[PDB]
């Protein structure tokens, strides 16, 4: 389980970071 | 550009 | 049991999830 | 135990994400 | 189990979101 909530906690990560130059660029 | 997908979902309980 | 109801609050935010899901990719391929 | 902490991380976790949840789904709403 | 199947069910969908995931990223590189 935690290997695929490790991955997780990781893509969760990667979707902040979409969010954050989302926001930016509007 | 509309906002990204939904957050990845989030994982079952486990305890 | 404390995990039954936990695995509920899940379930019903599972369910919210898809939902987000299904009118998030609507949205985006009439945009495209 | 690691187990009531187990259970402690989750739960914070969890209404951490959905509060995202919400965050995200205003901003979503926002935008159309 | 359960348990067993939530963890399943959990894990099936992730690809579908990956998937948005890449596309709303090229779609957003170009514009």
């Amino acid at each position: 389980l935690d290997e695929a909530e490790r991955q997780w906690k990781a893509e969760f990560h990667r979707w902040s970071s979409y969010m954050v130059h989302w926001k930016n660029q509007f | 550009l509309l906002t990204p997908p939904p957050p990845p979902l989030f994982p079952p309980p486990f305890f």
